[PDB]
């Protein structure tokens, strides 16, 4: 299970294991975490423009 | 002296003599510049600034302690404790 | 200052006027009054009768009810014209507590109701949850349906094709701002 | 000699005052004068304190005044007197113009255009004053003089935004004075001042110049903070509309400063926390905006202990502020860990402290806010905990007493559980999932419309100087 | 040069006073038999500068402390007299033959190299300030380099020796620059190794892991502490950064480690825990965190900042990696897997819980542990808007600010 080879959590407030064999991770949800990355990096260097103004 | 990181608030607004008079207006309304006041007021140079290591001078990035305990005593004393509960059952 | 406006009666008065302002139930009156108390007498004549509606506020901010139902009741020993403000208080109290109980719980034996509400009598309970409308049936309480009526209340009010927020209204907006 | 020094700085002054004047009689202007008059502001400062104190005379003197002349020597007289330099040629000449107020032209009486000489005269005498750092009569003297000369006419717009600057020293040293001493005489004299304010901004209602009226509302603000009377202060927040436009960025920074005061004692404790980093992004960094930087910082900590938030431990240890902080330092750990006992020891040995900043008033109110931030940590660490081991770690008496603290804070909903009576534990509803709902939807819908405002902002400032270099000639 | 690292190393064991008793003896008698040999007196006159009343003090030709569990630093004033005589006699010969070169033609080569020699033995004796005034004139003499970037290094060198970071930190800057430029290798894999170490004493150890794995790979040991305890140090790093699949993939990709085996105490202690915490042991791994206190964290310069550090975060990870496998434990089982009692486990657990970085809660009526972490759409989302928040923080203040101008 830590490998998620197979994923599935171990319950043992009871003594059963879980078989979940579903998709972990929405491919379209990931990309939009690099889209902020990069626009944090580019508002940095638009204020290293603008110390010209100040 | 800035607040936070410094450099990030240099960059935002520099030297203007428009302004620079208008900082020290604002400054004098507080009444004081409030750090410099409070060593007087305690009457010795603290100890709780000494309070943990950050606090006096920090160069290093925030642990997120400020309770410090060493937990190498605590953790010791529960392995073997549980192990005489155990051996003595 | 300094020449007849400090008063022995102002330090009397005032601590009767901070308990007027405090049964009305507003907070927000009483921290405002109290921050001009602060250049005026609160450590010049010190705090011994000033000191009281300021305890009192504090244990009903935390909700300590006890310690709060305990001031009172020793402000019962109060007797000149203290006592009668104190009345009033012990009055909100019971609505307080009757509000709180509808988050905390849904199931109340009548024992249990009693204890919270701060009566001794079983009959002044079920007094009670008929006036403030909690179906106890069977000596148990229901809050689910009480809250169910204070949630339909705050819809009622027209406002309300704002206030659900449409789907269809969300993506109106987005589109009008780009084409302003 | 010491008359050399005084000519130095005499003419310093008359080349901005020049400027503007011309730049006025064409159509009064706002922000072109303000400008000039901003720079004008700091280097009052710096030759008044270093550079003799009859330089101020000398100028006031030579220019033709209505009474300002003998309402700065009566000042000079006292702490020994200074008659040189008022002597031909520096009072007699009213300084080369070319016809705008020169010597000729003002002496025959074709002109007499003293009018913005009389407004940088009133504003060099209480620089003066400020920058001696001399406070009881001197003040009263200034305060008499000025008021009643501004108000026998009808400012003209132009004239208008310098004695907003004017109304500032004037309070200033006024409400400093109160706060030197108790005494019976500066009680009585609050009174008069109240007064004069809210006057003041009703004049400035009257022309809808919108820096005036800005910065007397800071003043009115500060002075209700003072006296305690919040119930009053309420009020005239409501009936706001506070211009953005033609504002300098330090009236901005001590507007939102002063809406987060109010908001605290109403237990705005929400729309307080944005207003006060709202203010310190307007304000500068600087060793000279220091003191506002360090009230505004220490309301900016309370303010969270006072949602149960409770600020970093980074902010305490990055800023060059860790001693002035140092109570809100210790206040924060207290009320993280949940501790009644450290938090009464805390708020009692920096009692004084916290009492001059009347953030004093604040603290206590957080007494009950170690109960409810001590009851989040427990429904976090523990989904099903007994009465009793609550007690134990809070150091509390009863099961049925810690009942009604969180019955109260969960009122407030901060704990997000609810109570078994019955069992004898508290039982956490927190499981999120909150993706399935349409929760996500609000805040989205709310970040846009902050990004689409923030276009709107770029379009009103961006092509508004574009339009003036077509105006102006540099072909 | 080589002998500096040695020493502070010996040194650091006598700034503790919380250490093994056996041990600071030992280590005082080495550096006193170097003191004479090798001129390492002005350093010991630095180590009660970093005392003044504190533990591990007791010298005699400074302030005296036997009250100290330490009382094996105590100075001579034949170790007074040494330092006086070798420091003044050593300054002047070595002096004088550098006069010479200078006064004779070639200073390309020739005299910056003979300059390079002084602060060689500047930095022996541990004097900072001499060393960098005399490697100052090396690197304003044009010559290779490669030779500035040796340099550079030996300068860096003395800030952990006398275990000041400030020092470091601006050096290395001076190396990056001229890294760079001179484009070798040979020295680019000691740059990696001095910054590895520099990124260890402070709280960074990602870094710190990432510079020291091509240190295993390759090592260059003049002027670098030792091979053993480069090993030690990738091995801490390890535990910290990275979890079960990615820890076991990188110590077999260093056979090295492996090939290497506990040949210390400080390597046998940290490379026990490795194993456990990947091989997903409970049982020995909670005994195994107490040694790595012990002979690694306190008796290491770098490593005795984060001696309270290191304890704490590393109990969330083993804590972690199980409770995300469960949907479910019972805490008695969960007690017993790593050898404590079930009353005491819960506490360490409950300072990690509302910091929210080990995502549960834990019934204590059922006695279950409950683990409710979001690990689909969920957590991506929750994520997301604490940078798009950030985002919009940034545009805020840089807006307003040119508007207003």
């Amino acid at each position: 299970i830590l490998d998620k080879i197979f994923y599935g959590v171990l319950d043992q407030g009871n003594g059963w294991l879980y078989v979940y064999e579903t998709p972990n991770q929405d491919a379209t949800y990931d990309s939009a975490l690099e889209l902020v990355g990069q626009l944090n990096k580019v508002v940095d260097q638009l204020f290293e423009k603008a110390s010209v103004l100040y | 002296m800035s607040t936070d990181v410094a450099a990030a608030q240099a960059q935002s607004k520099i030297d203007l003599t428009k302004k620079k008079n208008e900082e020290i207006n604002k400054k004098s309304l507080e009444e004081d510049d409030e750090f410099e006041d409070f060593p007087i007021d305690t009457w010795a140079n603290g100890e709780t600034i000494k309070s943990n290591a950050v606090t006096q001078t920090n160069i290093w990035e925030e642990n997120w302690d400020d309770v410090e305990v060493d937990d190498d005593f605590t953790n010791e004393l529960k392995a073997e404790l549980d192990r005489y509960k155990r051996e003595n059952q | 200052n300094h020449k007849l406006s400090e008063s022995d009666k102002k330090s009397k008065l005032i601590s009767l006027y901070l308990l007027n302002l405090l049964s009305q139930n507003n907070t927000t009156k009483f921290h405002s009054e109290l921050q001009y108390l602060d250049k005026h007498i609160k450590n010049l004549e010190d705090d011994s009768l000033l000191s009281y509606p300021i305890k009192l506020d504090r244990w009903l901010m935390e909700g300590s009810y006890q310690k709060a139902w305990d001031l009172l009741q020793s402000g019962s020993q109060n007797i000149s014209e203290f006592d009668s403000f104190t009345d009033i208080l012990k009055s909100a109290i019971r609505d307080e507590i009757a509000k709180n109980t509808e988050l905390s719980y849904d199931f109340l034996p009548l024992s249990n109701i009693k204890a919270l509400l701060f009566f001794n009598n079983e009959k002044e309970t079920e007094k009670f949850a008929l006036e403030r409308n909690w179906p106890i049936v069977n000596s148990k309480v229901y809050f689910n349906n009480q809250s169910k009526e204070k949630a339909d209340y705050e819809d009622e009010m027209m406002h309300e094709e704002d206030q659900k927020t449409n789907i269809i209204e969300k993506a109106m907006d987005y589109a009008i701002s780009i084409e302003n | 000699l010491h008359h050399s020094e005084k000519k130095y700085a005499e003419e310093d002054q008359v080349q901005e005052l020049l400027k503007v004047l011309n730049e006025i009689s064409k159509t009064t202007l706002t922000l072109d004068p303000r400008y000039i008059w901003r720079s004008l502001k700091d280097l009052s400062s710096l030759r008044n304190q270093e550079l003799l104190n009859a330089e101020t005379l000398c100028f006031t003197v030579n220019v033709l005044y209505p009474d300002s002349s003998s309402f700065k020597k009566n000042l000079l007289k006292f702490i020994t007197s200074n008659h040189k330099s008022s002597v031909p040629g520096s009072a007699e000449l009213r300084n080369s113009y070319p016809a705008s107020f020169y010597s000729v032209n003002t002496e025959k009486k074709t002109i007499e255009v003293t009018a913005e000489i009389n407004c940088f005269m009133h504003l060099l005498v209480q620089l003066f004053l400020w920058d001696s750092k001399e406070l009881e009569q001197l003040v009263e003297f200034n305060r008499k003089v000025v008021i009643p000369n501004l108000l026998c006419y009808y400012n003209l717009r132009s004239l208008n935004l310098i004695n907003a600057k004017l109304w500032f020293y004037i309070y200033l040293s006024h409400e400093t004075l109160a706060r030197s001493s108790e005494e019976i005489n500066s009680d009585n004299q609050n009174i008069i001042l109240r007064s004069t304010m809210m006057k003041f901004l009703k004049i400035a209602s009257l022309k809808h110049d919108n820096e005036t009226k800005a910065m007397l509302i800071n003043l009115i603000l500060r002075d209700f903070l003072n006296n305690g009377e919040v119930d009053s202060a309420s009020d005239f927040i409501s009936k706001l509309e506070y211009p953005h436009t033609d504002v300098s960025s330090s009236l901005e920074a001590r507007y939102f400063f002063y809406l987060s005061k109010i908001n605290a004692i109403q237990l705005d404790y929400s729309t307080a926390n944005e207003y006060i980093i709202a203010a310190i992004r307007k304000a500068p960094h600087n060793s000279k905006s220091l003191g506002f930087l360090q009230q505004s910082n220490k309301l900016h900590c309370c303010i969270q202990l006072l949602m149960g938030d409770i600020p970093e431990l980074s902010f305490f240890h990055q800023s060059n502020m860790q001693k002035s902080l140092l109570p809100y330092y210790h206040l924060t750990k207290a009320v993280k860990l949940g501790d009644l006992k450290k938090f009464t020891s805390t708020i009692t040995k920096y009692k004084q402290l916290l009492l001059k900043d009347d953030t004093y008033q604040l603290c206590v109110r957080l007494r009950s806010n170690v109960i409810k931030t001590g009851i989040r940590i427990i429904s976090l660490t523990y989904k099903k905990i007994s009465l009793r081991d609550i007690c134990l770690k809070l150091n509390l008496d009863s099961e049925q007493t810690v009942e009604y603290m969180v019955s109260r804070a969960i009122r407030d909903g901060v704990i997000e559980a609810k109570i078994n009576h019955e069992d004898g534990f508290i039982e956490t509803t927190e499981l999120l999932n909150i993706y399935d709902s349409e929760d996500p939807q609000q805040v989205f819908d709310e970040r846009i419309k902050f990004a689409n405002q923030l276009h709107d902002e770029y379009l009103v400032s961006m092509r508004y100087p574009e339009d003036k270099k077509t105006q102006q000639n540099e072909k | 040069r080589v002998p500096n690292y040695e020493v502070s190393e010996k040194a650091f064991l006598l700034t503790q006073s919380k250490v093994s008793i056996e041990q600071r003896k030992e280590a005082a008698e080495f550096v006193l038999a170097k003191i004479k040999e090798e001129e390492m007196a002005p350093y010991y006159k630095y180590l009660c500068e970093e005392y003044l009343v504190n533990n591990g003090q007791s010298d005699l030709e400074h302030d005296e402390k036997s009250d100290s569990l330490n009382e094996w630093i105590k100075f001579d004033q034949e170790l007074y007299n040494e330092l006086c005589k070798k420091n003044e006699s050593k300054i002047k010969e070595l002096n004088e033959k550098i006069q010479k070169l200078e006064e004779d033609d070639e200073g390309e080569l020739e005299q910056a190299q003979a300059w390079i020699n002084l602060g060689e033995y500047y930095a022996q004796i541990g004097d900072k300030d001499n060393a960098e005034k005399t490697l100052g004139k090396s690197l304003s003499k044009a010559i290779s380099t490669g030779a500035k970037i040796d340099v550079m290094l030996t300068i860096a060198r003395l800030g952990f020796f006398y275990n000041d970071q400030l020092y470091v930190k601006e050096k290395l800057e001076a190396v990056n620059s001229m890294i760079e430029k001179g484009g070798d290798w040979e020295r680019r894999n000691r740059y990696k190794t001095y910054y590895g170490i520099h990124c260890l004493a402070v709280r960074n150890f990602k870094e710190a892991a990432k510079l020291l794995v091509d240190s295993l790979a390759t090592f260059t040991s003049i002027e670098l502490t030792s091979y053993e305890s480069i090993a030690t140090y990738a091995s801490v790093t390890g535990l910290f950064t990275l979890e079960r699949t990615d820890l076991k993939s990188k110590v077999i990709d260093s056979p090295e480690l492996l090939s290497l085996i506990s040949t210390t105490a400080a390597l046998q202690s940290i490379s026990s825990l490795t194993i456990s915490l990947y091989a997903s042991d409970y049982a020995s791994y909670f005994p195994y965190l107490l040694e790595t206190y012990a002979n690694v964290l306190i008796p290491c310069k770098y490593l005795n900042r984060h001696a309270d550090f290191f304890v704490r975060e590393m109990r969330r990870k083993v804590y972690a990696q199980l409770l995300e496998s469960y949907k479910t434990l019972s805490l008695k089982s969960m007690a017993s897997a790593f050898g404590v009692s079930v009353a005491f486990l819960d506490n360490d657990l409950g300072k990690f819980i509302p910091n929210k970085q080990l995502n549960c809660v834990i019934d204590r009526v059922n006695g279950i542990v409950e683990t409710n972490r979001p690990d689909n759409k969920n957590a991506q989302y929750h994520l997301l808007v604490k940078q798009g928040d950030g985002l919009l923080t940034k545009l805020q203040k840089y807006g307003a600010a040119v508007r207003l101008t």
